């Protein structure tokens, strides 16, 4: 049995930042060759495995996560990073064996209107701590007021869209990522080759 | 970004309709903040993301754009208007202000009050001199200013500084100042200030006894 | 208000590391992206630093490792810590809060930074005692002359600040000596030049100097 890489890969809609979609590929023969096939990946990047070397190993479970950043940031969704994304968003760890993949998912996310259904974190007391995850409507102040949850002064939503539209440049264009993880635990391995 | 703002020197007369065009090298979409600094005095956030005006703002400055070209509209002039107006982008990393466009205001000429002041004992007995002659309320800014040195054109030798322009009379202000040493003070005798305005009228001639 | 008070810094050697100070009004350092501008005299604002709200720095080109930035939670403060100065650092720096999208901001009026080899010598007042030849009619003026200071900046009071009307002071200029100098004129009538008494006060902050000059006509 192969892996379901095409509901990772292809859905309709994908998670936005601060709700990033983590997913478990469990118990099946994955070749990571069934992909390369229709992303022309900005930056398929992969780290420490290389592309050929992954259709022979085995190991216990492969994480892929899935979000929607624009164009400038994809370079924040990397190892060693800082910036909002990667700081107050999504984490990746110092050290990583996986492969960021990156499509120009112009045609089906952008609204003329903007499509604010697509939003980040702008603010947030401390850095992201590896792989967290994070989601929360709490009002960021600036007074020490506690302002009582209203749109006011010192008082804002932290949450922000992205206002993709069309008629943007390639710098602001959806560009969904699916950072693919390499577990391997004591436990026997299960996703082999 | 490579931020280019078009004019620098635009002078409009009292209440009218001026525009300033900040020019970007890419796409920075809407964040570009215009700034207002008055002279001294720190700069004032504008319009921040190109299309906001910040409350308690007056309500005349507009502006509007997308991707690399904006514009910045002023909707009446009033007098206390007098600044240097900035372009910021404030989401790529190597943020890049942009030149500055001073504006002034244009009003008719006037007639200007000219004063001259002595060099006092003390400094002339501990060998050096100052001789500060001194114009007000003239326009504009440019004007003929020379100096005569035994029948001489003079050159090198002389420096000028003036006022920035007023905010509610728009007069300027002139000062020339000459140096010598002791040597020279005390076998040179007549010194001279003439300066002439753009206003037809007799060239202003300034004299001095020593003794008074 | 937010008002800053973000003044530290007058000026050192070539090589030498000096120490800003910012501070805050109805907000808390930590908490607010907050930046440090740089702008040089006559020229555009230019960009050397930035702090975000988890201690995410961020800094220019040409301040790569000389330059520190450092957040203080327990008194606001936000310290900007230039080491290894040079000879072309020399401008006016702004502390600059910037709320990223919403839109308010606080620049403070800012500090200036004069970093050279030359040593700091004392202002020299020289009296502008008005002449007999001033119009008897008219208005007269008279004013405080202060030549060869070091460095900026120098203000200069009239009456303690009672006075502001008709006060011109003329911006600094370089001599060829690298000395500073400035005039202060005001304009008064003639009916209170024996019956008030007029005095100017120069002011330099880096040297504590306090000179105060007495004026009368002759």
């Amino acid at each position: 049995n192969l892996c379901p890489f095409d509901e990772v890969f292809n859905a309709t809609r994908f998670a936005s930042v601060y709700a990033w979609n983590r997913k478990r590929i469990s118990n099946c023969v994955a070749d990571y060759s069934v992909l390369y096939n229709f992303a022309p990946f900005f930056a398929f990047k992969c780290y420490g495995v290389s592309p050929t070397k992954l259709n022979d190993l085995c190991f216990t479970n492969v994480y892929a996560d899935s979000f929607v950043i624009r164009g400038n940031e994809v370079s924040q969704i990397a190892p060693g990073q800082t910036g909002n994304i990667a700081d107050y968003n999504y984490k990746l760890p110092d050290d990583f064996t996986g492969c960021v993949i990156a499509w120009n998912s112009n045609k089906l996310d952008s609204k003329v209107g903007g499509n604010y259904n697509y939003r980040y974190r702008l603010f947030r007391k401390s850095n992201l701590k590896p792989f967290e995850r994070d989601i929360s409507t709490e009002i960021y102040q600036a007074g020490n007021k506690p302002c009582n949850g209203v749109a006011g002064v010192n008082c804002y939503f932290p949450l922000q869209s992205y206002g993709f539209r069309p008629t943007y440049g390639v710098g602001h264009q959806p560009y969904r990522v699916v950072v693919l993880s390499f577990e391997l635990l004591h436990a026997p391995a299960t996703v082999c080759g | 970004i490579r931020m280019t703002q078009s004019p620098a020197s635009l002078s409009a007369s009292i209440g009218d309709r001026v525009t300033i065009t900040c020019q970007a090298s890419q796409d920075i979409n809407k964040y570009l903040n215009w700034y207002q600094q008055k002279p001294g005095k720190a700069p004032r956030l504008l319009i921040y993301d190109a299309s906001n005006l910040e409350t308690g703002v007056p309500s005349r400055f507009s502006g509007s754009g997308s991707g690399t070209d904006f514009t910045f509209t002023i909707s009446s002039l009033q007098p206390e208007d007098i600044a240097t107006y900035y372009c910021q982008q404030y989401d790529n990393l190597p943020i890049t202000f942009g030149q500055g466009t001073r504006l002034e205001i244009k009003r008719t000429v006037a007639a200007p009050s000219v004063f001259i002041f002595p060099p006092s004992d003390e400094q002339l007995k501990s060998g050096t001199a100052s001789v500060v002659c001194l114009l007000n309320n003239f326009y504009p800014r440019e004007a003929k200013v020379q100096w005569k040195v035994d029948n001489a054109l003079q050159s090198g030798n002389s420096q000028e500084s003036v006022t920035e322009q007023d905010s509610k009379d728009s007069t300027y202000s002139l000062s020339s100042t000459l140096t010598l040493s002791k040597a020279d003070y005390e076998k040179h005798k007549v010194y001279a200030c003439e300066v002439t305005h753009q206003g037809l009228s007799s060239p202003v001639t300034k004299s001095f006894n020593r003794g008074e | 208000e937010v008002q800053l008070v973000e003044s530290g810094g007058d000026l050192v050697q070539p090589g030498g590391s000096l120490r800003l100070s910012c501070a805050a009004s109805g907000f808390i350092v930590s908490r607010n992206y907050m930046s440090w501008v740089r702008q040089a005299p006559g020229k555009g604002l230019e960009w050397v630093s930035s702090i975000y709200s988890g201690g995410s720095t961020f800094y220019a080109g040409s301040v790569k490792g000389r330059f520190t930035i450092s957040r203080d939670n327990s008194k606001n403060t936000l310290y900007l810590q230039m080491n290894s100065l040079r000879a072309e650092d020399t401008a006016i720096y702004y502390c600059a809060r910037d709320i990223p999208r919403h839109g308010g901001d606080s620049w403070g009026q800012g500090t200036l930074v004069t970093v050279s080899s030359a040593s700091t010598k004392g202002p020299s007042v020289f009296p502008l005692a008005p002449s007999s030849k001033s119009t008897s009619g008219g208005t007269a003026a008279l004013g405080c002359l202060v030549k060869d200071y070091f460095p900026e900046p120098v203000t200069v009071s009239w009456n303690s600040g009672a006075l502001t009307s008709g006060v011109h002071t003329f911006p600094a200029v370089l001599q060829s000596s690298g000395l500073y100098s400035l005039s202060s004129v005001v304009t008064v009538p003639s009916s209170s030049l024996g019956t008030q008494t007029y005095i100017c006060n120069v002011n330099h902050k880096p040297s504590n100097t306090k000179v105060d000059k007495k004026v009368e006509p002759k």
